[PDB]
RNA sequence: GGCCCGGAUAGCUCAGUCGGUAGAGCAUCAGACUUUUAAUCUGAGGGUCCAGGGUUCAAGUCCCUGUUCGGGCGCC
RNA sequence: GGCCCGGAUAGCUCAGUCGGUAGAGCAUCAGACUUAAUCUGAGGGUCCAGGGUUCAAGUCCCUGUUCGGGCGCC
């Protein structure tokens, strides 16, 4: 409800965001400035702040040549630049998805925030679902799913490398109640799993057996082959990902694959039309266009297109015999 | 149910048949009844009831058919268009920008056909709720029926009234508001009254631009903030393999290739989506 | 100046077009009707007309609701029968009266919104008051017509894309241009208008003749032809390396082509062309790798392709070859707008089906 | 010259230099002049004069440069921006909709930097003519200079006056008209008076939608017909080969592919174009 | 002596003449590994692209000045 | 007989449980090849009609014409 110490938070100047964690005497930086996060605690979400010498405070010559609307555009820039206010908002898929696309698009394979929403809706994400995911978008997608589920259901995160990345995920600030339905399983044991061939020095041995334990838990749930959906969005070729992972899915369930480029999905589309047990394949793309709306000065600004990647969606079906 | 998956098909459900192409059709299940299709004939008592979703249901002269479990996006396409509806492309963007989730409370108007309405309940289940409005007597009832036939009345209330005058029938309880009416700028005052005192998000769908100019001019008057008018544009590609023949130059590299060509030559225009935020201040 | 007999002309209903020649006592079809072009010859261009039994006669150039909250779809909102409507139509009534009758019998019309009324009327006038206009041909109209009527003949080249090709290629008066198109000759037409007869065009055709059915609809004078040339596409390789070489009705044509081909063969051998355009159903890669040899240094070129993938190969093969710069793979999206008071919004965003374009300039080789 | 091609460079010409990437620059050739580039220096007395366009030109240090024959599309990308201009994308479309050809008489206002003014002259040469307008003294003067330095004054005449108040300076001689002004609805009358009585074409570039509504409303009232309103949006693609790595599944198809990705993830909005037709009636 | 051209974003330092500047290295941190004041391997965190003003109805294809670095001609 | 489904566009006639319902065949015409035959290529398209409705976004139903399928006596 109210802001508290330790909680995760997003900042906002105008249309720029950055997420951080509230820690006593933890200097940070934002738009070339430097803050402290101590005085913010006892306020409500949505409170504005102005930089001071040290800590945040919470408040409540030819000028006339410019026309009425050009003078208001000239003032607004020179006042905002010298006097800039910083707000505090509670995190959300909306804010983070817009932020990461603007601050670190390379990390999330340029998945525009509009494209993300399509995946949440096309995959029918909701409370009481057993979902499968495999992403390299800093766990941003993992955070999006969790928000639409709300603790209900479960999620199985497939990962490469040492372990699953969940940086952006933490910025959501989920309770401990959601980690219950969160599991992980390495990606290099899937072909073994399909075939059924799958199997201070003390601090490691505890962390090791505790994790490998959690892996065999996931390996069982995967082995059920009865998922309620699949999502994929990584820096790898998606063609082979589906051809192996879709076997974990139950009939009449939705799936959605993202790809920064189109050519891989065109191969993935044919590799599915040949495979079997899928329908209503839909290679789609979404263009977005924001606007500026003021009276007698109303015009479109940007047309965000192409960088939003491409999506290959559909539903599952049983196989013949 | 629409809200939760169930392996087996049971009487009273609403199932989607996939004929082929992108063509589909929705059907309500009833023992003894029947349905006619391109490929063949299905008897609801034996070819359906008790069979799991996604089965190659045989029917007629060797004809089969695949059956699908209902979802808001599937219903959106095969539902009876009592009015014009918003397709899953617009819905998706609205659902996110309004920060919707399980346990949220929403106010919609107009209810219309219940394309949007079904997409909401899905997400906000099982603790959320909806207080939709529809000043047309028939569509109001007809929606309530579909909500009962689908077994989702627990998460929805249809209020037969005007929104620009009687509001959404509630006050200081809503987390988000959505508008799909001709004159949304007159419901701005009631949107504020409906939204929580703590804050919320806003959304107004309008085909025309003057509808936006007026809506924004009204939103600013009430004290909304973070105004941003977006417009989503889908684009589906028909996959196909093609081969351009080489030119005869007298000679005796020009290899085939896959491609994704758009479906419709030109994409239509759904409507302008204007969002805003209510903050205590 | 003013309309006359034998002219080449385009028709227009609402946004539907069709090209026809004015022939004395010639029956033609257009949007499910039958005309006679005799009765439309004397007027000026841009003249509206109405159909009767065959001849074309020249015509001239409130209580409203608010909400639809209480508008149910009965079907019995209109109060005249599907046979009565035929009775009035067969009667040969003006049509302006038909519309006026329907409004009277529509029990709901006086309760609809002022815009729904303005919309409802525009819906009827479109059908009954069939006003057909006549227009002089142009690169503008024909390109829109073909894309809307016969897109499969021009490889789905949207008119906005065409406009770019004319600009990127620097098409103007006094240019030795080369072309290789299979878009009904429409491309050859759009050039000739921007040339006005001046300069020359060297068309390259496959099979056994350049297609110029579209080109005819322009109605260019014969003076534009003196600068036009053709040359078959099969002897192009033979021209690079200098390996190039009613019976009388056959002799003439066979001798006219020869007598006209050797001329064309020479102008190419000069290898001093001022530009090249391409837009065909054939793979564009080989078309470039040879024809560019016929272009002088520092001259523009443009290539069209309904699909994107082929030009990617061209993009690379042109680097291995070299002697070019400013390669620019481009697409142009087009969005029209409806513009009425409190009723302004887009209608169609033409995208993807408008093809793609590769453009650049030539440069000297390394030696 | 501009209008007509020429194999060899000569003094007084205006050549273009490719610096690599998309970066270029416009330069007027004078004997004894120099020009510094990132590749070195060009001495116009030997490195340009007398040798043909499109030649590999060394620059002292060993670095080189490619010289290009001038065209309106190239001038548009290297002219001195006095005011904001229309680019070859917007232009190319307009040129066709106005039915511009050799011999066409045209009117323009404002003239501004003269991005459009050059594109017109090019098509309508050598028989047509232009009658532009610019109520600012400097920009009008500078335009006259450029047209004389380019040797294209023959096909153009400038007039320093307000178009909305004094017209285009001619009457019933023009096949077409174009407008780029903050108030094109005031010049609608003069536009009609300028265009030939036989008929002609019209155009107006105005990025604010409100400006369009007024223009159309003013046009029709005057007698203009065949109104339409278009907006063009370019999209350039960078060709770059790529290879997505395969995932490790324990296994001790993944073929790379060419692709064309957009240079700008977000394309800017130039303006709304609005056309019309004049007819006796 | 001047003049001309070209670049500044991560805590630092770099990304070319295909229209190649959201791409990366140093450092850092975490796994894995063994050679353990720690190295190596594989991954992760970190990006709104300097300042200050002007022209343009509108600039996300722009100009001038300043800070700073580099390049090139030469007392013009 | 009734009921439920699915289509009509080029002068005519077709378009598949994801290889185009803007794609083609016939006929026609023209070159190419010869003994009127035989190959290639081109011209030819706005979707069967009428009414009522959706926001001011073609999005949906009804009725009528016509072609055909299916259940089998409601
Ligand atoms: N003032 C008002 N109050 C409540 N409903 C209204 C209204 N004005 C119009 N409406 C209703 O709004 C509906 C718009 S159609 C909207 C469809 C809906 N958004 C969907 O896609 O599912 C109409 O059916 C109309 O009856
Ligand atoms: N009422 C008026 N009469 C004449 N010129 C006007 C005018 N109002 C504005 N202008 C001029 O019009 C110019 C618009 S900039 C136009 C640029 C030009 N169309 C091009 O792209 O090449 C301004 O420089 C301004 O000086
Ligand atoms: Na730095
Ligand atoms: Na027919």
């Amino acid at each position: 409800h109210r802001i508290r110490d330790g909680d995760f938070v997003v900042l906002k100047r105008e249309d720029v965001f950055k997420a951080v964690q509230v820690q006593r005497r933890k200097k940070v930086t934002f738009e070339k400035q430097w803050f402290y996060l101590d005085n913010v605690i006892g306020h409500s979400y949505g409170t504005a702040f102005e930089v001071t010498s040290g800590g945040s405070l919470q408040p409540k010559t030819t000028f006339r040549d410019k026309t009425e609307f050009a003078q208001d555009k000239y003032i607004k820039k020179k006042k905002k630049k010298y006097e800039a206010i910083i707000t505090v908002v509670k995190p959300s898929t909306r804010i983070l998805s817009i932020m990461y696309y603007a601050r670190e698009p390379g990390k999330i394979n340029h998945m525009r925030y509009d494209t993300l929403a399509q995946m949440l809706t096309l995959g029918n994400i909701r409370a009481g679902n057993k979902m499968i995911v495999m992403e390299t978008c800093a766990g941003l997608v993992l955070g999006a799913m969790m928000e639409r589920m709300g603790g209900f259901g479960s999620i199985i995160q497939l990962y490469p490398g040492g372990g699953p990345v969940r940086a952006a995920t933490a910025c959501f600030g989920f309770p401990k109640s959601f980690l219950s339905g969160l599991y992980e399983f390495p990606l290099n044991k899937v072909d073994s799993l399909l075939h059924g061939t799958f199997s201070y020095i003390q601090e490691k041995q505890r962390r090791q057996e505790e994790q490998r334990k959690r892996h065999l838990e996931a390996a069982a749930l995967l082995s059920e082959r009865n998922a309620d959906g699949l999502i994929v969005a990584s820096r790898f070729h998606p063609t082979p990902l589906l051809l192996s992972l879709l076997d974990f899915v139950a009939p009449s369930r939705p799936f959605v694959v993202y790809c920064q480029y189109k050519e891989p999905l065109l191969e993935c589309y044919t590799k599915l039309r040949e495979r079997g047990g899928v329908i209503n394949l839909r290679l789609s793309e979404t263009w977005l266009r924001n606007y500026q709306v003021l009276p007698d000065r109303s015009h479109p600004k940007l047309l965000m297109s192409g960088g939003g990647g491409y999506l290959l969606s559909g539903f599952t079906v049983a196989m013949d015999n | 149910s629409f809200v939760a998956y169930e392996e087996l098909i049971k009487e009273g459900d609403t199932a989607i048949l996939s004929l082929g192409h992108g063509a589909m059709v929705a059907v309500r299940v009833q023992r003894g009844a029947q349905t006619q299709t391109r490929h063949g004939v299905l008897r609801h008592s034996v070819d359906l009831i008790g069979r799991p979703f996604g089965s190659k249901v045989t029917c007629g002269r060797g004809g089969w058919v695949y059956v699908l479990h209902p979802t808001p996006e599937l219903w959106t396409l095969n539902l009876p268009h009592r009015t014009q509806i918003l397709y899953s492309t617009d819905i998706a963007l609205i659902t996110m920008m309004l920060e919707l989730r399980p346990g949220s409370v929403v106010c919609e108007s107009g209810t219309g056909s219940g394309s949007v309405s079904h997409a909401i309940i899905r997400t906000i289940a099982p603790t959320g709720h909806l207080h939709t409005v529809e000043f047309h007597q028939q569509r109001a009832e007809k929606a309530r029926e579909e909500f009962q036939e689908h077994r989702v009345g627990r998460w929805v209330t249809v209020r037969t009234q005007d929104v620009c005058r009687s509001g959404f029938g509630v006050s200081h309880v809503a987390d988000a508001v959505f508008l799909d009416i001709p004159s949304p700028w007159e419901a701005v005052g009631h949107a504020w009254d409906a939204l929580k005192v703590e804050g919320g998000r806003f959304c107004s769908f309008s085909p025309c631009i003057e509808q936006v100019q007026r809506t924004c001019q009204a939103l600013a008057a009430r004290g909304f903030s973070e105004l941003s008018t977006l417009e989503v544009l889908p684009q589906v590609y028909n996959v196909r393999t093609v081969s351009l023949p080489p030119p005869d130059l007298g000679t005796g590299d020009t290899s085939p290739f896959r491609s994704g060509t758009p479906m419709k030559e030109a994409v239509g225009h759904t409507g302008y989506l204007t969002f805003a935020t209510k903050t205590p201040g």
